């Protein structure tokens, strides 16, 4: 089944709790400004040596399934992480938890990670469904990927 | 309109074996898969058993003096009592046109 | 010529056979006629395999997705006995067909162009004017996955990814050349 990207991203705000990317920056998170019937605006946000820096994306909603009835991606002209694409392949029950993969490409290396994003501020001690995160480890665990949490409390 | 029943068909170059005779009806006839039948000594023979296309001809010879030419081939919806691939009546051809070089392409 | 005498019984149990009836001279001509005879029953027909068909999605037992990852999953293909009647024969062989695959369905990847197909068929086959067709295609590059054995099995690559080059000549995907097929012979019938 597909989970809708365009409902998912229709919310204040989108931090990323876990992810494999390598040497993720600190606070990544994505917080709506408006969305579009064929592409969501949005401003994604993170830390680099205790600065906040934030660019304004346009992410044009797109079919990854087969049926082609319900949005679940977005491709991404210009992240300056080099993000090209982002598909949602899962949402919790309660739909706090999102599963992403997120393929980017920068200088001739096109790569892939994946990330459990939160819709909205995650808490310090209710962790996320089970099945959401024992999804997300058994990838850690099948592909020898070393995972990384991007998110404080301390973040803005 | 009777049909000339025979009791093999030669799956190569497809052809009526072992006549029975002239006065059946086709489905008398196809009772026995096995058989084929004719519609009138000598022309199509179509096999009892459910319709498939047949084999391939051989590549016929491709029409040049020394140039590039061009060369057919063919197959039949050859059987009875049903449609081959691509909802496609009994005795209807497909054909393939390839092109062909005999020499150098002087 | 003495009197014909009986048909014999008919030599077949299901569909047509001949049964011959003799004379004896008590003489120019045949000493024997034989008709086709009408059994009424229909003889068995076997039932044989439909083509396989397409196959299933890729997919691993309790987990969601593995689109783009190097995690084999598997897959399953079926064929049904046709056909099968008057008490004929069921099908021999196996009714299912199950591999072990790669995900690559849907994955946007980086391509590169290929080198030229070659030519296609001439279009339409007897046709008017029939042209023949060849194509560069947007490959994708492929990862380096292993082959080895999740018992030692095989893993194939499947699905359509959406692989990502530089346009050439105002085409992103899909290059085409056509050429006309020369000098066509006729398509004549054989009967
Ligand atoms: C007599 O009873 C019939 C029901 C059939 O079972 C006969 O066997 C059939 O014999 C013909 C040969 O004329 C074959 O074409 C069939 O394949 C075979 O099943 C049986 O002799
Ligand atoms: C024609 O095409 C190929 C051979 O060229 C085979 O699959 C088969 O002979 C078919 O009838
Ligand atoms: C036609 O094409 C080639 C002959 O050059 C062979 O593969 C075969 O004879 C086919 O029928
Ligand atoms: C055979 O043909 C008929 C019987 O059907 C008769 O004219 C005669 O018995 C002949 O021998
Ligand atoms: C036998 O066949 C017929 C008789 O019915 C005649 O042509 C002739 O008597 C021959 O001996
Ligand atoms: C199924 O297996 C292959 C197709 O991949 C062919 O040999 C044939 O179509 C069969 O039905
Ligand atoms: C499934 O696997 C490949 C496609 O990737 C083909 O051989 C065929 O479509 C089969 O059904
Ligand atoms: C398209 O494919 C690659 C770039 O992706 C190059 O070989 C060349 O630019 C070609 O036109
Ligand atoms: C196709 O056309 C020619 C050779 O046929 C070359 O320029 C090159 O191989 C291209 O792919
Ligand atoms: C197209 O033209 C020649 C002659 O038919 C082929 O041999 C070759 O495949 C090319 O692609």
């Amino acid at each position: 089944e597909v989970y809708p990207i365009d409902q998912f991203m229709n919310n204040t705000e989108i931090w990323v709790f876990n992810t494999t990317q390598p040497d993720p920056p600190n606070c990544k998170k994505d917080k709506s400004k408006s969305m579009t019937q064929t592409a969501t605006s949005f401003v994604r946000s993170h830390v680099k040596n205790g600065n906040i820096i934030e660019e304004n994306l346009v992410g044009n909603f797109t079919y990854f399934n087969d049926k082609e009835k319900v949005y679940d991606g977005i491709y991404i002209s210009g992240e300056s992480s080099g993000v090209y694409a982002e598909h949602l392949y899962y949402v919790s029950e309660d739909k706090k938890c999102g599963l992403f993969q997120v393929f980017a490409h920068v200088n001739d290396k096109t790569t892939i990670w994946r990330d459990v994003r939160v819709s909205g501020r995650p808490e310090e001690g209710v962790p996320l469904e089970l099945n959401c995160t024992k999804e997300f480890d058994e990838y850690v665990k099948l592909v020898n990927a070393t995972s990384k949490s991007p998110y404080t409390s301390e973040c803005q | 309109d009777p049909v000339l029943c025979f009791t093999q068909y030669e799956e190569s170059s497809g052809k009526c074996k072992g006549l029975l005779g002239g006065g059946v009806s086709v489905e008398d006839c196809c009772l026995n898969t096995a058989f084929a039948y004719q519609k009138r000594s000598g022309g199509l023979c179509q096999p009892c058993r459910s319709p498939r296309w047949s084999l391939w001809s051989t590549w016929a010879p491709c029409s040049v003096t020394c140039s590039e030419g061009s060369q057919l081939r063919y197959r039949r919806c050859v059987g009875w009592n049903g449609q081959c691939s691509g909802k496609v009546a009994p005795g209807t051809l497909e054909w393939q046109l390839q092109a062909c070089e005999d020499q150098q392409a002087c | 010529w003495g009197p014909w005498g009986p048909v014999s019984p008919c030599p077949v149990t299901c569909g047509l056979g001949q049964t011959m009836e003799q004379r004896t001279c008590n003489c120019a001509g045949d000493a024997t006629r034989t008709h086709i005879c009408n059994t009424a029953v229909p003889c068995p027909v076997d039932g044989e395999w439909d083509s396989w068909g397409e196959w299933s999605p890729c997919i691993r037992r309790n987990m969601k997705s593995i689109s783009c990852q190097e995690i084999p999953g598997q897959q399953s293909r079926g064929r049904t006995c046709r056909g099968r009647k008057f008490d004929g024969h069921r099908c021999a062989g196996q009714q299912q067909d199950i591999r072990h695959c790669y995900s690559i369905q849907h994955c946007p990847l980086k391509g590169s162009w290929s080198e030229w197909s070659t030519w296609g068929l001439c279009m339409p086959p007897c046709g008017p004017n029939p042209t023949r067709a060849r194509q560069r295609l947007c490959t994708p590059l492929l990862p380096k996955y292993p082959p080895t054995v999740s018992g030692e099995k095989n893993v194939t690559f499947w699905g359509r990814p959406l692989p990502r080059c530089e346009e050439l000549q105002g085409q992103k995907l899909v290059v085409e050349e056509k050429r006309p097929c020369l000098h066509v012979p006729a398509c004549k019938d054989p009967e």
